[PDB]
């Protein structure tokens, strides 16, 4: 569903901009 | 149905899990959905799946923060299944665990609780203990009131609670700041060996004990003080949950006789009433020195005690015995007979990456600023092992708090969460760091994957490719070697001028293949000759059956004939203790174990013709000095790096510099380089590397290798044909 | 066991070993079996407590009680038969011995076979290549790769089915097979613990693999079968059987393989000595080591003692300019020693090897010795025919290979220059096969092109020095 999407998205960048 | 076994993940995120897609389409979840995980003792989390090209389909990637709350460990098995039907939450409460707040005050939920809950739209579970870092600590909280239930996604518009003592740590927990496998960085490798060796006989025991199979019942390591040989016995303790004991040579030698064995005895005995159990006996040739090698009663009898110890373990259920020692050779050799210690891990120093790797570990959680490269402090920090890199961040954090922190607070024991926040670590205080850091295993060898690719040498094409040959091909095309009957060669020697690419020949092949590269140099082979210790040549060697697949590479094979006089010398011949061995062991070295030798000289004509016959370095590659397309190839890799102008004519540089090796045509583009830098500072007291910075570089630069030289080179690679 | 015994305090190592003697009697018959004796009653020289020392001398009375202990038999094991206190080898005792030494590449196979009875094969398991590349290894080494192997299939099968349980379904461990790739996995990851040791073994050289000397391998049997095939005719006649033959020319061009190949027809234990171990001996002033060597090679009788590089020591010193001395030295001394001393029945040929006859101590060729010294001299025009087919054997050939046209333009290349021809010539029908995948067999223009890169390694400087001194010798 749509907040668990968002709550992907938000996990992702954290984890993408640290690791990048 | 829908299990997944638990192992380690790269994402460290507090709640992602990571899924390989055949098991998302069985699941009939996709990338960004939230799904339930069930662990033990009744016990739940929730979390979001991604994915990537690392897990295994049979395998769940999760991390400590969550295998904490499910009550599992490495190895275990879950069940995992979706729930669509998450929604955002209204009010949570959540304090922190008393176990980390110690030393703090302040208002800790403006700290850390709000910067992590705010826009981060993290899914949560009542009961839920999750790790906060930053301001130098890390801070776990316990989430203990909801109004949705028993799961809920806290969105930035939600209402935080956070009033209240700290709560005691439960005893069905365990502290997310305590070692575990996250905090090892390097010599990863050698840790999976491990888990391999280990993880199975204590979290499956039924498996052994119902399959005709022997577990390892000891395991040595061995590599420099500072590595993590103590830091991996009781992180794979802490990971398992077996009891771990501590033993140490020095406390054990140092009482008398009946004293010294009772308490080693006993530390076994304490093992198996506490089984699973796994006994870390460290500095173990200081408790078990060779006998051949003492004169004294007690240190005679207690290695035999600690013989029969050993040999015990076969009634000692469920008991693994993992020592620590400097040197494989250092203890008596009984102890690594079939049974006792037949196992040994070679831990060594960490590579550039696994540097890297324990600096980042060790500043998970200090507040960096923009200006800090840890990999450049990595590539910089030759020698270091994880004992030296952690006292790097440290020392670089106690920088910060003289600067600013010590003109805040008092002399005490508590410190408001606020200012520790405020406090920032700059490359400043790393640079100050390093310099004051000395590294305590410089002097050993360190062996690791190179980082040099085929695209950092210029010219040689058809040497690049015949290592490509030499070193692939019979391991990656074997029935072919099979069928033709073909003789791999053991290794390759190179000659010719020096600084022409022979060391990144060595290195970018063994880059390729992904193998390990063992670097020798003259001043070991020097040491050893003067030393009269060419016993370490085995050692050498035998490193390189350990670290297989990898390239064995000695440099400087004419260093041996100049310690004996190298242009005259003695009236004796090119035999010497040092090449002996060094020959002896490349005759027992077998092409089954996939370690490829290369050798180098830049004074072939001294160098003991027995190293050239079949079976040793029977191949040579000469290196000349590169020409024309060459040198030009050679100064455009070299400014890969950074933007050349348009004005910059290559091929008239490498026209010029007729007689100039690789190795001085990278520093005319260095230097090139270096005064476009110059320009650019000055003028903000520009971004690219003009005509005049190469034709000023011209200025300085002069070739390595005189006429003379060349003209000896080409003679001799004339004579061999 | 030695740890048992010696982890004891003073009083308590001496009555446990004697009530284990005691048990012994008491269940008569009965085995005492004592590992690592070399703990116990080590060589005298190297203990001198007092406790160490009473202890061997508790063990030393144990034994000779056993005249009273009737039908009790005492077996021990030990790393080398000589580390241990020499008064053990008194008549009784410990005056048998048994060498068990490592298995060889049949035994290995043997063994292999052994500890996979109860284990489930995949159709590609193949035992026999396992144990031909497992060198070095010995039974413990062997037994831990199959355990690694099993482990290896365990983890891939019994963790994804998720079997966690207290006892296993027989039927998963039925369908659970290891394969070839989990044996070859366990031999990467495993490290063999007698790497190092000395091997001696029956060689796999035939005749068939040596091109050309037909007369040297006649001689070879004349030397090594004629004196025990026909002892009755030696005695008749009054022969005096020869102990060994150098062999001398220039270097290779079959020397070892002449050794080897006699040793395999005869059956007998082959022990190969290499330049680098006898320089080893001589710059470490250990050359009380070629005792051991020769020892072993009467234990391992009927054997052939090989000395290959006789000159390594010679050349080391300098060979042609040096010192001022002799060509004796501490190891040819020792060596010498024993080969003296050494009884004609023993079913002991000792054969050498040099490059360079004329800094060999000439001592070593009186009768008794090395008196025999065969030539071997490069391969002439059949000989480099027969050697190249030789070395092409195990390949497939094309039909357009001319190897009578290759010998012919090889007239100064020994069968070591050769066999590179050879392999240059497989080498880029290696390359070419491997390229056409991304052929079938070695074409003509594999040698043509190898002909080129290959030359001759014993220029003719060499041969003239090895033609004039085999012409001296007649
Ligand atoms: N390989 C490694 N990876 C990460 N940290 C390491 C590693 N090796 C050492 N360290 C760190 O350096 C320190 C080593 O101290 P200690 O555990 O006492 O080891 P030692 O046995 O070298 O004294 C610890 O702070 C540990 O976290
Ligand atoms: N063929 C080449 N292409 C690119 N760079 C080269 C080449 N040869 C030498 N260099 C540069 O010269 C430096 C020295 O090379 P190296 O092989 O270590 O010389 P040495 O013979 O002194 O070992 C290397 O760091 C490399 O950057
Ligand atoms: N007569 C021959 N027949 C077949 N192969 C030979 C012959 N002579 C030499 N070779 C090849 O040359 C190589 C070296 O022979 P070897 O006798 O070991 O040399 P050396 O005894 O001088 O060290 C062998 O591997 C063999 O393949």
């Amino acid at each position: 569903t749509n907040e668990a999407q968002m709550a992907a998205a938000a996990a992702l960048a954290r984890l993408e901009q640290k690791q990048s | 149905p829908n299990r997944l076994i638990v192992d380690e993940a790269i994402n460290e995120d507090n709640s992602v899990v990571s899924l390989s897609q055949p098991k998302m389409d069985e699941l009939q979840l996709f990338r960004g959905d939230t799904v339930l995980l069930k662990g033990k003792k009744r016990r739940e989390a929730v979390c979001i799946v991604l994915s990537d090209d690392t897990c295994s389909d049979e395998k769940i990637r999760m991390n400590r923060v969550v295998r904490n709350n499910l009550r599992v460990r490495l190895g275990d098995v879950i069940s995992i299944q979706p729930c669509p039907d998450v929604k955002y939450g209204k009010r949570i409460h959540v304090l922190p665990i008393d176990d980390t707040v110690e030393g703090i005050t302040g208002n800790l939920f403006e700290v850390y609780l709000k910067p992590y809950f705010l826009e981060a739209y993290r899914p949560i579970r009542k009961g839920d203990i999750f790790l906060v870092r930053g301001g130098m600590r890390a801070v776990e909280f316990k989430v203990v009131e909801t109004d949705p239930s028993p799961y809920c996604i806290v969105a930035p518009d939600t209402v935080i609670h956070c009033e209240g003592e700290p709560i005691k740590r439960e005893d069905e927990e365990e502290s997310l700041n305590e070692v575990g496998y996250d905090d090892i960085g390097g010599c990863r490798k050698q840790l999976a060996q491990i888990k391999e060796m280990v993880e199975l006989p204590l979290r499956h025991p039924a498996l052994f004990k119902a399959i005709g199979v022997k577990p390892p019942r000891g395991i040595l390591l061995y590599g420099p003080p500072g590595t993590g040989k103590t830091l991996i016995a009781r992180a794979v303790a802490n990971e398992t949950g077996a009891f771990f004991f501590l033993i140490n040579g020095p406390e054990i030698m140092s009482k008398l006789a009946g004293e010294s064995e009772s308490n080693l005895r006993k530390a076994f005995e304490e093992a198996e009433k506490n089984a699973p159990a796994i006994i870390f006996i460290d500095e173990l040739d200081a408790i078990a020195p060779k006998r051949e090698k003492t004169h004294g009663e007690v240190e005679r009898r207690i290695v035999s005690q600690l013989l029969t110890l050993m040999d015990g373990l076969k009634q000692r259920a469920h008991v693994i015995v993992m020592a620590a020692t400097n040197r494989p050779n250092s203890i008596d050799p009984a102890l690594r007979r079939f049974g006792r210690f037949d196992r040994e891990v070679d831990i060594g120093i960490p590579d550039a990456t696994g540097r890297l790797e324990i600096l980042q570990i060790h500043t998970k959680n200090m507040k960096l600023a923009d200006d800090v490269d840890l990999e450049q402090v990595a590539n910089e920090t030759h020698g270091h092992v994880g004992a030296d890199l952690a006292a790097l961040c440290s020392e670089a954090a106690l920088q910060a708090i003289r600067k600013k922190m010590d003109l805040i607070d008092l002399e005490d024991e508590t410190i408001d969460a606020e200012v520790m926040n405020s406090l920032a670590v700059t490359m400043d205080d790393f640079r100050w760091a390093l310099s004051q850091s000395n590294p305590s295993a410089l002097r050993e060898t360190v062996v690791e994957v190179p980082q040099v690719t085929w695209e950092d040498i210029g010219g040689l094409e058809d040497v690049k490719r015949e290592l490509q040959e030499l070193v692939q091909y019979p391991v990656e095309h074997p029935d072919k070697f099979l069928k033709f009957g073909m003789t791999p060669s053991k290794g390759v020697l190179f000659y010719g001028p020096p600084g022409c690419g022979k060391t990144l020949l060595a290195k970018a092949i063994a880059n390729e293949c992904q193998a390990n590269f063992i670097s020798i140099k003259g001043p070991e082979l020097l040491t050893m000759w003067f030393g009269e210790s060419e016993a370490n040549v085995r050692e050498i060697f035998d490193k390189a059956r350990q670290a297989a697949p990898c390239v064995l590479f000695f440099d400087e094979l004419d260093s041996i004939a100049k310690a004996r006089g190298g242009n005259i010398g003695d009236g004796g011949g090119a035999a010497d203790r040092v090449i002996n061995q060094i020959l002896t062991e490349m005759d027992g070295m077998s092409t089954k174990k996939n370690v490829f030798i290369i050798g180098a000289t830049n004074r072939p004509d001294i160098i003991d013709p027995a190293i050239l016959r079949p079976g040793r370095l029977d191949q040579l590659i000469y290196i000349p000095l590169p020409d024309e397309k060459s040198r030009v190839a050679i100064l455009k890799a070299n400014l890969r790096k950074s933007p050349v102008a348009k004005d910059v004519d290559l091929e008239f540089l490498a026209k010029m510099t007729n007689g100039f090796s690789g190795a001085d045509l990278t520093e005319i583009c260095q230097r090139a380089c270096k005064l476009a830098i110059r320009e650019s500072i000055e003028s903000e007291i520009v971004p690219e590397i003009r005509r005049d910075h190469f034709e000023e570089a011209m200025r300085f630069a002069r070739r390595s290798v005189s006429d003379n030289d060349i003209r000896k080179y080409e003679m001799f690679a004339q004579t061999l044909q």
